[PDB]
RNA sequence: CUGGUUAAUUCCGUUAACGAACGAGACCUCAGCCUGCUAACUAGCUAUGCGGAGCCCUCCGCAGCUAGCUUCUUAGAGGGACUAUGGCCGUUUAGGCCACGGAAGUUGAGGCAAUAACAGGUCUGUAUGCCCUUAAUGUUCUGGGCGCACGCGCGCUACACUGAUGUAUCUUGGCCGACAGGCCCGUUCAUCGUGAUGGGGAUAGAUCAUUGCAAUUGUUGGUCUUCAACGAGGAAUGCCUAGUAAGCGCGAGUCAUCAGCUCGCGUUGACUACGUCCUGCCCUUUGUACACAC
RNA sequence: AAAAGACUUCA
């Protein structure tokens, strides 16, 4: 086994580097680089993090208490 | 020669017995009985009449049952051997009679009527 | 007999966590302390005279020794001939010292 | 103490709840070892001539 | 010789809506009957065809 | 002779000491007993002795269910069967006899139904007609074994053996005996 | 000595059969894996480190009891039999099998040896030779059971 | 009206009634409809061969519409089971229980359920009276939308030994592959140590294929990695009388795609059944100031 | 021999 990014060095920020394995603190650390990422890039993903809403799609219908706070009394 | 077949039925799955009398070996799908149903209590339900009777070597039972689960297989297998004996011997009528025979049952799964979550336990609301 | 509190917008109540937790075993199985004599003689050997035969699990529980941990102990004794096991599927079975 | 005999016949519906059909006590005598009358408590109606163990009682 | 059975059983809560119980099995059999001759003469074919009794019976002369 | 019942244990040696309870504890069927599993509809006629029984059928049958989720009678038959051999190796006595000791000890003499009448709710204590005794008892023995298995590294076949031996010995460690004499204590008092 | 054997190739609870057989299978010349296995072959746990007693053999053995009775039986007939591939609850799976790669590899080695042939549509059928090791072994086993 | 009986103005016995309809039952349905058979073979059994196997003795496979019959398959008839036979006190018809036997008077599940009313609901499962109107609330497309501080609902999955995992117990042949494809022809037992983990799979990122022009708020499967909440659930509620609850999977429709939907099937298989002792309901009774109606 | 109250207007 191995793993190396490659392609022509062209692409700026973010890529994949070739499945970081690796794993663990480098992956949690890059997972932040990846959160941070989308946000400056201005993609629909990043834009969601700034908002705090869950990014890869739930039912929504209920459930998502975690996603941006506890049950918050009634509403308005 | 010797081969007497009286065909019971009671649950899905079909047992044809042609029985030539000798040493007490038991076949199913033409393969040895304890080993095909290895690890079962319901297998020894069958075994009940080829011990208890005081006849051991008098029945080599050749059995084929085809199509449904492990559980079902015993109840049918048994009936046939008893019924055949009763026809010849009127003194071993009390072999057929006192050792249990005859249930279709008729309670193998029932209709599914609409609304049911299973079929008959209607929804939790409405 | 009661459960616990009750939830909060969130939320749930729970109440309960346990005794603990030592007899981590397999680590203490290698090093000499539980492996050399004591576990075998005390737990295994001492228990047997009171009852000639006992299930492995029961032994497991009273002795407060891991099922794996005295599986190994049992096996060593078995080789010695001090004990004789029988069998069963669930890894359960019966443990005997001597027949007599 | 208070004995414990084989069977018992219901002497009469000692009164009770009712209106139509009787949860609540009954007076029974013990069928053998006669002449101890006590009121044992049961669920459900009865009828006199019903025979019941009131098992241990005590 | 009349062999095996074809069911389409379709049950609709017909509508209201809302209708969601006391729904419906109207259940439909269509039945298949396959009759050979041992020898298919010229003579068989012709007598059988001319006077052919189907009212609702749909019967197909067939074929290698 | 060649006794069956898992092919290791007899059942016509098994004594039921309580005469009233004995006459509802079938250890013998039309030709003699067995334990091999089935079902057989005889319903629920009243007053009299009114059904045929098997304890062994009820007990495995309590196990598959109570408690809880997921298991099957084939698993349940297996656990009863494992529990029975564990019982015999810890008592050196027929495990069918030990379940009879457990059921008689765990089967309360009187019980305590809750009746609203007039402006209030009384419990005046009631009968427990002997199939209900047998059952409360088995259930409590099974629920105990289930409860013990949930919270200990002890197989439940062992836990059933553990609960059953404690009940079949009058030991207030058992859930089943402890609930039995709880029920008799309230039923005796609430007069 | 025959009597237990013969039969028993057929009727015996696998588990001693497969075990019993795998040791006899070891002797053979073959077992070339050409590194295909390593990528992630089976269920979870299941990459082939364990396999030298536990997958390879018991799998080779596996086909072999199946083929006698079942035949004719093909690569799909193999792939499936252990497997799940259940429609999920969507909170699970379950595991995932493959198993076109798997089935293929076990069938090739056997053919070189002379054990299996292929019909042009009914899949491959037992030779005289394939019966001859399977049954002469089913011989040791029935004794150990009884 | 009554007397009795029953799921049943069901039937009987009375009666100012004598009828009569319509529901129910009967009926066609399916579950065991079986059973010995009449009917044919899919297929099963059985025969005979032949490739072999253990060492025609035993066993597997296929061979010929080759031989016949049969539980399978299949349609019919009958078998029905009906108080015809025998029981028990009892105005009287009865109810209650018990036996032969495949199974008894409501054999079972409800599919076959009355009319009328409900300004119920559907104008979009399917027309449409009328009005916004009238070369527009047509067109024929391109794009976007079914977000969730939060509450109700159905439902699905877990909390752990009724366990976990591993091994073992429109499709295909077979060569190449890790899922995902693309073609040439055509319960056993290693493990589990009762551990918020080897539980749990939530979530988020990387990324490959396929359905489709497209997979990003809106495909699925997934290499792999994050490893969430949850320690069996309150105030409370549903449904259930034994092949039923419950639990396991699959098929069918839905359908370019689809979690799981609705629906059925088979398999595993429990407990409780005595009663009306909050709710719906029946007829009779009495009161009634009410009359789309407590 | 009954724990317990309400329930907009016209049709």
């Amino acid at each position: 086994f191995k793993v190396p990014d490659w392609f022509l060095n062209r692409k700026k920020d973010y890529k994949d580097g070739r499945f970081s394995q690796v794993v663990s603190n480098a992956v949690d650390m890059k997972l932040r680089d990846d959160l941070e990422r989308l946000k400056k890039i201005r993609n629909h993903r990043g834009l969601r993090h700034y908002w705090g809403v869950r990014v890869r799609g739930q039912h929504t219908k209920t459930t998502g208490r975690r996603g941006k706070t506890v049950g918050v009394s009634k509403k308005r | 020669a010797v081969s007497y077949c009286k065909p019971g039925r009671g649950l899905i799955k079909v047992n044809g017995v042609p029985i030539e009398l000798i040493r007490p070996e038991m076949l199913r799908l033409k393969a040895f009985e304890p080993i095909l149903l290895a690890g079962r209590s319901r297998f020894k339900d069958i075994d009940m009449r080829i011990r208890v009777r005081g006849g051991g070597k008098t029945s080599q039972i050749y059995a084929i049952r085809q199509a449904i689960a492990k559980a079902l297989v015993a109840y049918y297998q048994k009936y046939v051997d008893e019924a055949s004996k009763k026809e010849v011997k009127d003194i071993f009528a009390r072999y057929d009679r006192t050792l249990l025979v005859a249930d279709p049952r008729r309670c193998e799964p029932k209709k599914f009527g609409g609304r049911g979550a299973r079929a008959r336990f209607q929804k939790s609301y409405r | 007999p009661p459960p616990s509190s009750k939830p909060a917008k969130s939320g749930g109540g729970k109440q309960k966590k346990k005794k603990w937790s030592k007899g981590k075993q397999k680590e203490k199985v290698n090093n000499s302390v539980l492996f050399d004599k004591a576990t075998y003689d005390k737990l295994l050997s001492e228990v047997p005279k009171y009852k000639q035969i006992t299930p492995s699990v029961l032994s497991e529980r009273l002795r407060i020794n891991g099922s794996l941990a005295r599986q190994a102990i049992k096996d060593l004794e078995s080789r010695g001939a001090i004990r004789v096991v029988s069998v069963h599927s669930s890894q359960l079975i019966y443990t005997r010292a001597t027949n007599a | 103490m208070d004995t414990q005999v084989k069977l018992a016949v219901v002497v009469k519906v000692m009164g009770r709840t009712g209106s139509r059909g009787q949860v609540t006590q009954v007076r029974v005598k013990f069928l053998d070892d006669q002449n101890r009358l006590i009121m044992r408590n049961v669920k459900g109606p009865v009828r006199e001539g019903d025979i019941l163990t009131l098992l241990e009682s005590e | 010789m009349p062999t095996k059975v074809l069911h389409i059983t379709t049950r609709k809560s017909p509508c209201g809506e809302g209708t969601n119980t006391w729904d419906r099995f109207e259940m439909r059999v269509h039945k298949r009957v396959i009759d050979l001759v041992s020898s298919a003469d010229v003579v068989k074919q012709i007598t059988s065809i001319t006077i052919e009794p189907g009212v609702e019976v749909e019967v197909t002369i067939s074929d290698q | 002779q060649v006794v069956k019942l898992f092919n290791c244990w007899s059942f016509e040696d098994v004594q039921v000491n309580d005469i009233s309870l004995a006459d509802y504890l079938a250890v013998s069927s039309t030709k003699h007993a067995t334990y091999l599993p089935h079902t057989a509809g005889r319903y629920s006629a009243k007053r009299f002795r009114k059904a045929q029984c098997p304890l062994v059928e009820r007990l495995t049958n309590s196990l598959m269910m109570h408690g809880r989720n997921n298991g099957k009678k084939i698993m349940a038959v297996r656990i009863v069967k494992h529990a029975m051999e564990i019982i015999h190796l810890l008592t050196d006595a027929n495990p069918i006899q030990v379940i009879v000791d457990a059921i008689i000890n765990s089967g309360p003499r009187e019980d305590a139904t809750r009746i609203g009448s007039a402006g209030a709710v009384r419990r005046q204590a009631v009968d427990i007609s002997p199939l209900r005794r047998v059952n409360q008892a088995i259930y409590l023995l099974t629920t105990g074994a289930r409860e013990s298995a949930f919270r200990n590294i002890k197989t439940i076949a062992e836990c059933l053996a553990d609960e059953l031996i404690n009940a079949a010995k009058g030991s207030s460690n058992s859930y089943a005996i402890k609930k039995k004499d709880e029920i008799e204590r309230v039923a005796k008092a609430n007069r | 000595m025959a009597d237990s054997t013969a039969r028993t190739v057929k009727d015996v609870n696998p588990h001693e059969f497969v075990k019993a057989y795998s040791a006899h299978l070891k002797r053979s010349g073959k077992m070339e894996l050409p590194e295909w296995v390593d990528i992630v072959k089976t269920a979870r746990f299941k990459e082939l480190p364990p396999y030298d007693p536990d997958w390879y053999y018991t799998r080779a053995a596996s086909i072999a009891r199946k083929i006698y009775l079942r035949q004719g039986i093909g690569v799909g007939g193999f792939q499936k039999i252990y497997g799940g591939r259940q429609r999920n609850g969507s909170r699970p799976p379950h595991f995932c099998k493959s198993s076109g790669a798997i089935s293929r590899n076990i069938l090739q080695q056997l053919q070189k040896m002379g054990i299996i042939d292929v019909d042009p549509k009914g899949g491959r059928l037992i030779t005289s030779q394939g019966r001859r090791d399977l049954d002469q072994v089913a011989g040791r086993v029935d004794v150990t059971i009884a």
